């Protein structure tokens, strides 16, 4: 097909010589997912600004109010290292010697009785 | 040297999906602005799909590792449909879309129910062997493979011994041992730089066991032939030229034992040897050498005059289990003769020979043949009396075969 | 090309034929 | 983009798909590379004729981007060779400054070793006297170790998990070979017995109630003949788990998959413990303290979390890679932390103040396997480009590169002497190095001339049928275990 | 085969449930692209329930679902419970049955017999007999 | 207790889809099989899920019975707010 021999060049290009069959046929439901997303928002935002032809800012601003919400990250760099410091400051607490199976308080553990309905 | 590039999705089909849209008369920098921001997301993601793979071990990348790749990016995994809530289903993937380019894009309801459901394979078990034994690797099947000197033999002394094992096992005294020999050369990995003295143990064995025609003796080799050809390692097509004689001597040979009685198993000695006989032409082929060979060797086995009727029931047997072709080319010019030699059997009085037995089994398989070489190329209709014009041999009873046959047809 | 491999197996070389042993005696 | 190293192909890829400035506003490492400084030790006889041809105003804008976004560390010495270049870059922000590989480490083992760390500066468990009797029985199996060395080459005895339709994603083996378990992508972990001795649970609570304590057998009374299996199958996690540890009293096994949390099973009830929720993201790896009571998990947010198995928050977060952490180790004296990552460099990590102490940077892909020597002199590390990097703790140098595996090295281990280097890849091979060659001698140049001895190196390549060997145990009678599930591909 | 089996047994069984309640319906004949899209909102419907129910018992610190936690599990997805009885009760209804198990003798291993060489003192008896 | 009487007669009864189905996706997702009538139950509100969805696109079919197409379930899962994909790329 025509647009499913560019997706093999796009995995190509990325090294990925062995794939599953299905994996092309998946990206393109989600390429068409996502472009079916902008250009449904980038009419609603036609209509905002009252003009009858979706020109290229709205777009341009379909894409941005999407990737503001969608494609999230990992935390940055300067945040990671500041909860570190914050976190690594406090000792390390002793060990009571003798208190058994260690574990946390019993709020934040899965050790419950367990219920289970009676057969009847 | 590197001449990577940058692919991006072609924008002559971001512009088919903005029409079929609503969104009509889009520029083309509007229409290039969104196939460079979805060509980076798949760029994306099947970078972070690379890594799904590599931490589960894998180097194939299977259709789950874009969802997990999706759902690291807080994007929901589902691709057939999207929920603005996305209560329903909160990042849960569904699999995706069983979907193809050449499918037919509309089944019938009750065509998916009927078809039988695939087979839940075996749960996973851990099973413990042997990479090296002090240094060595060991063929085990779970492992991937002036006085001139006094010689040694190209096996261990303790290499004799199995082939000594095996063999003292694969002429069945012991029907479980037969079999744990049978085991062993099947699937044996390093069973070659031993094939010469198998091979040469097979081929000397039948030719001084047909002196006196033993039949255990013979049907235990023949299963020792079956089980040397489905190993997979080995070369065999350097040793059949050995092993090809020996099984027509099974088929085409006369019995000097009983000759009643274990014909039952004579037949089987011929169904055997006719299975691995067509089992080696359809291996080890090239051009006119071994399948012509051997139907040239059946077909005058076939039209000489007057032949033993083991011999020829055995030849039948041969050129009967070639295929599909074989006897719709070459058994059709010949039903006149097969019916005269059976009512020359019929007339002689004679029934302490074994013309007889030898005619009925003849008989039978030809017509069993006829049957479906008729189902396969024809109608079933007139099936009553048409056959009185090959000669009149199975008639009805041969249309009840081929209607048994259509059943299976049905049922398949 | 008749150099090839298979030219010189010698099932492809042999009158095996004559071994089919046929009424031995 | 054609006449950069071989090595960094990766990179540039990632690099062509970025054209975008919001591309990269959310890619955070390459955010990342741009505010950080790359390295870049130079000597000072070439540092003489660049700065001759920056100081210049020819060239003062290339001038100016060097002294705006490289760092340069400079060493009185010989110019490196290409080959030795070639050994020791391959990283982002890579080939690190010796002030961070100059500080005082502890690589000693605990109880004499000036390099050893006191018992009181962690401040680690008590030993009880059930583990007491573990160590009893330990030196039985001590007196029928071999030494291996290169003559005596160890067997090698592979556990392959046959069916595994379900992706085998975590391995792990107990310290004795008693257990196996087994991460899976159905989400599941599985634990085998390999001994002829049954996985049991303990009593419930009413039938312990009635029994005594104080009695000899005690262990023995509570054990349920009820419950008797030779595989226990574990649920709970929603997401394959890539993690898998055991605890060395054999109680305790960890896992760790890609919903984020970190989960401790007990191996007495069999059941899941606690559920450690830090990372939002996949942890690629967990291990258990070799004293069994904190452990580290690293993840995809590009930390590494030290947890102690009594809070539900870490102790010490390790925040300074820019990639995914990939592998998290401890030291044999658990003071100490290895955290390889996907930005091609490992750390050492101190327990305390969670400060880095060591950066080894010279892999060329994401590391996929550390190990320790026994002695704690020594670290292992294997990436995906086939190399093996023998390093040195104290000096902070490397001191060997095995270059014989060819795909991602995902398993090494050392000998329980210290005599062999085991590492398996995926080309389905189990090689074996020698780890006492190639640790025959023990700077300010900040580097040593690495040998290219890996061919004398090599006492052995075995290689599986069609088998990722991703597991390397050592028995302690010195038996090579690997576990790899069999995929025919 | 097999590992492609593993996965499609168990969506050929969502797929053969999708075609049922679409009989059930009215619909006879239905698109190819409209059957994969509502086995796969199947398929991530259960595997929800999964997620969702294991949470809301996980965060009251137990380890097994009851009926008290799919109950507001169901609820948070939109479900209103309560029309459960009534269409648990239809007389329209199938059953497909579950698909077949690939067990032989439970397991049919019984390797084979090539044991000679016992074992030097750095190998216990329970690993495999040193192969003959 | 409708709904725990429910559940308790949910025993000896056979859902639509399978238990070896249904708990299988539910093993993948750390539900682990403690009853069988809690299967049965979550088997069933899938079902229903599906079986509403498909009654919504059948009176859609019957406005514009027979063959369920794509453009009946497009406007079906409209009213429930999920916008269903054409396949469009093959």
């Amino acid at each position: 097909p025509k647009d499913a021999q560019m997706m093999a060049q796009i995995l190509k290009d990325m090294g990925i010589t062995e794939y599953e069959p299905r994996v092309i046929n998946q990206m393109l439901e989600f390429a068409f997912r996502y472009v079916t997303t902008i250009l449904d928002d980038a009419k609603i935002y036609s209509s905002h600004a009252k003009k009858a032809t979706v020109d290229a800012d709205d777009v341009r601003l379909a894409i941005q109010c999407r990737a503001d919400q969608s494609f999230t990250s990992p935390p940055p760099r300067d945040f990671l290292l500041d909860i570190a410091r914050q976190r690594n400051q406090t000792p390390l607490p002793l060990i009571k010697p003798y208190s058994g199976p260690r574990l946390p308080p019993d709020r934040y553990c899965l050790t419950a009785p367990n219920y289970r309905l009676k057969s009847l | 040297k590197l001449k990577l590039s940058n692919t991006v999705l072609p924008s002559e089909s971001m512009k088919v999906v903005a029409e079929s849209m609503g969104i009509a008369q889009i520029q083309e920098e509007t229409c290039q602005l969104l196939t460079d921001e979805v060509s980076y997301r798949i760029k994306e993601i099947a970078q972070d799909a690379l890594k799904f793979m590599h931490m589960g071990k894998r180097q194939k990348l299977t259709t789950s590792d874009i969802d997990y790749a999706l759902k690291l990016k807080n994007v929901e995994p589902l691709y057939g449909f999207h929920a603005q809530e996305f209560i329903p289903f909160r990042f849960a993937s569904g699999g995706g879309r069983e979907l193809y380019f050449y499918e037919e894009k509309e089944v019938d309801l009750s065509d998916i129910i009927n078809t039988p459901l695939p087979r839940v394979p075996l749960d996973v078990c851990l099973k413990a062997h042997w990479l090296s034994i002090e240094g060595c690797q060991p063929a085990i099947p779970e492992n991937p493979p002036r006085l001139k000197p006094r010689s040694i033999h190209e096996l261990s002394v303790e290499q004799q011994l199995y082939y000594k094992e095996i063999t003292e096992a694969c002429v069945g005294s012991c029907e479980a041992k037969r079999a744990e020999a049978l085991q062993s050369i099947a699937t044996d990995p390093g069973l070659y730089q031993m094939l010469p003295r198998f091979s040469t143990f097979i081929s000397e064995g039948v030719r001084v066991n047909v002196v006196q025609n033993n039949l255990a003796l013979l049907i235990y080799l023949m299963r020792m032939v079956k089980a040397l050809m489905d190993n997979p390692t080995l070369y065999l097509e350097k040793y059949v030229h050995e092993l090809i004689p020996a099984v027509m001597t099974c088929i085409v040979s006369r019995q000097l034992c009983l000759r009643p009685d274990v014909d039952n198993h004579w037949a089987l000695r011929d169904f055997a040897a006719r299975l691995v006989a067509q089992i080696c032409k359809h291996f080890s082929t090239t051009t006119n050498n071994i399948q012509s060979r051997i139907t040239k060797t059946f077909t005058k086995s076939w039209v000489d005059e007057k032949t033993p009727w083991t011999t020829r029931y055995g030849s039948i047997a041969g050129l009967a289990e070639l295929g599909h072709d074989v006897i719709k080319t070459l058994i059709l010019p010949r039903l006149q003769q097969e019916g005269e030699r059976i009512r020359s059997v019929l007339d002689g009085p004679v029934l302490s020979n074994i013309d007889r037995i030898g005619a009925d089994h003849v008989q039978s398989l030809l017509l069993k043949h006829c049957a479906p070489v008729l189902a396969k190329l024809r109608p079933p209709p007139d099936n009553q009396d048409a056959y009185r014009a090959e000669f009149g041999s199975l008639g009805p009873l041969l249309c009840s075969q081929v209607v048994k046959a259509r059943a299976q047809a049905a049922l398949q | 090309d008749l150099l090839a491999d298979e030219n010189f197996l010698m099932v492809t070389q042999l009158h095996w034929e004559d071994d089919i042993i046929w009424d031995g005696e | 983009h054609g006449d950069q190293e071989c090595y960094y192909q990766d990179d540039l890829r990632v690099l062509s798909s970025l054209t975008k400035k919001e591309h990269m506003k959310g890619n955070e490492t390459m955010l990342d590379f741009r505010t950080s400084k790359f390295v870049l030790r130079i000597s000072r006889d070439s540092y003489q004729l660049l700065k001759r041809h920056l100081q210049e105003k020819q060239n003062n804008q290339i001038w100016n981007i060097v002294q705006e976004h490289l760092y340069i560390d400079i060493f009185d010495g010989m110019p490196r060779s290409k080959q030795q270049i070639d050994a020791m870059v391959g990283s982002l922000a890579g080939e690190a400054k010796r002030e961070a590989n100059k500080s005082k480490v502890f690589f000693g083992l605990l109880k004499q070793d000036p390099n050893a760390p006191p018992q009181n500066r962690i401040p680690l468990p008590e030993l009880k006297d059930s583990d007491k009797l573990d160590k009893i029985m330990n030196m039985k199996e001590t007196t029928k170790r071999v030494r291996l060395g290169p003559d005596c080459l160890p067997s090698i005895c592979f556990y392959t998990f046959l069916n595994a339709y379900q992706g085998l994603t975590a391995v792990d083996v107990t310290d004795d070979s008693s257990l196996i378990a087994g991460g899976f992508a159905d989400s599941t972990v599985r634990v085998w017995s390999v001994t002829p001795k049954k996985l049991r649970s303990v009593k419930q609570a009413s039938d312990l109630s009635l029994i005594d304590k104080e009695s000899d057998d005690v262990l023995e009374r509570i054990m349920d003949e009820k419950t008797a299996s030779e595989l226990k199958i574990l649920y709970g996690h929603s997401g394959p788990v890539y993690g898998a540890s055991f605890s060395p009293d054999r109680n305790y096994l960890l896992s760790s998959s890609e919903d984020g949390t970190v989960r401790l099973w007990s191996l007495q009830t069999f059941t899941c413990l606690v559920g450690y929720k830090g990372h939002n993201y996949p942890v690629w790896d967990t291990q258990f303290s070799p004293y069994g009571y904190y452990f580290v998990s690293g993840g995809h947010d590009r930390v590494a979390r030290l947890w102690a198995t009594d809070h539900y928050q870490p102790l010490r977060i390790f925040a300074g890679h820019l990639a995914d952490v990939n592998c998290t180790r401890f030291h044999p004296n658990s003071n100490y932390v290895a955290t390889g990552s996907a930005d091609r460099t490992v750390r050492l990590w101190d327990v305390l103040n969670g400060n880095c102490v060591r950066i080894f940077t010279g892999h060329k892909g994401p590391i996929h396997s550390l190990t320790f020597s026994p002695n704690g002199r020594f670290l292992a590390t294997g990436a995906t480009d086939g190399r093996v990097l023998l390093w040195d703790i104290g000096h902070g140098l490397m001191v060997g590169e095995l270059k014989g595996h060819t795909d991602t090295v995902c398993s090494l281990r050392f000998s329980r002497d210290g005599e062999i280097l085991a590492s398996g890849s995926m080309d389905n091979t189990v090689r074996l190095w020698d780890a006492i060659k190639a640790f025959e001698d023990l700077t300010a140049t900040g580097h040593i001339n690495l040998p290219e001895n890996s061919q004398e190196l090599l006492l052995g390549t075995y290689m599986t049928k069609s088998t990722p060997v991703v597991h390397l145990h050592f028995t302690r009678r010195n038996l090579v275990l690997a576990a790899g599930a069999y995929s025919p591909q | 085969n097999p590992a492609d089996n593993y996965h499609l047994a168990r969506r050929r069984t969502l797929q053969v449930v999708v075609s049922s309640l679409l009989t059930e319906a009215g619909f006879e004949s239905a698109e190819k692209a409209s059957v994969e899209t509502l086995t796969e909102m199947l398929q991530s419907y259960i595997s929800e329930i999964g997620r969702s129910a294991k949470s809301y018992c996980e965060h009251t610190a137990r380890t097994q679902p009851t009926l008290s936690d799919i109950v507001v599990t169901l609820v948070e997805m939109g479900f209103n419970v309560d029309t459960l009885p009534a269409y648990a009760k239809r007389s329209q209804r199938m059953v497909i049955t579950a698909p077949p198990v690939t067990n032989q003798p439970v397991t049919p291993k019984a390797l084979t017999a090539g044991q000679n060489r016992p074992h030097p003192p750095h190998i216990p008896s329970h690993f495999p007999e040193f192969p003959d | 207790t409708p709904l725990v009487d429910f559940l308790m007669q949910l025993e000896d009864y056979t859902p639509t889809i399978p238990d070896a189905v249904t708990g299988y996706y539910l093993n993948r997702a750390g539900f682990e099989a403690s009853d069988p009538r809690i299967i049965r139950l979550i088997s069933l509100a899938a079902q229903k899920f599906i079986s509403d969805i498909a009654n919504d696109a059948l009176q859609h079919c019957k406005m514009k019975k027979y063959t369920l197409t794509m453009e009946d379930l497009t406007p079906a899962l409209s009213e429930y707010g999920i916008n269903v994909k054409k396949p469009h790329y093959f």
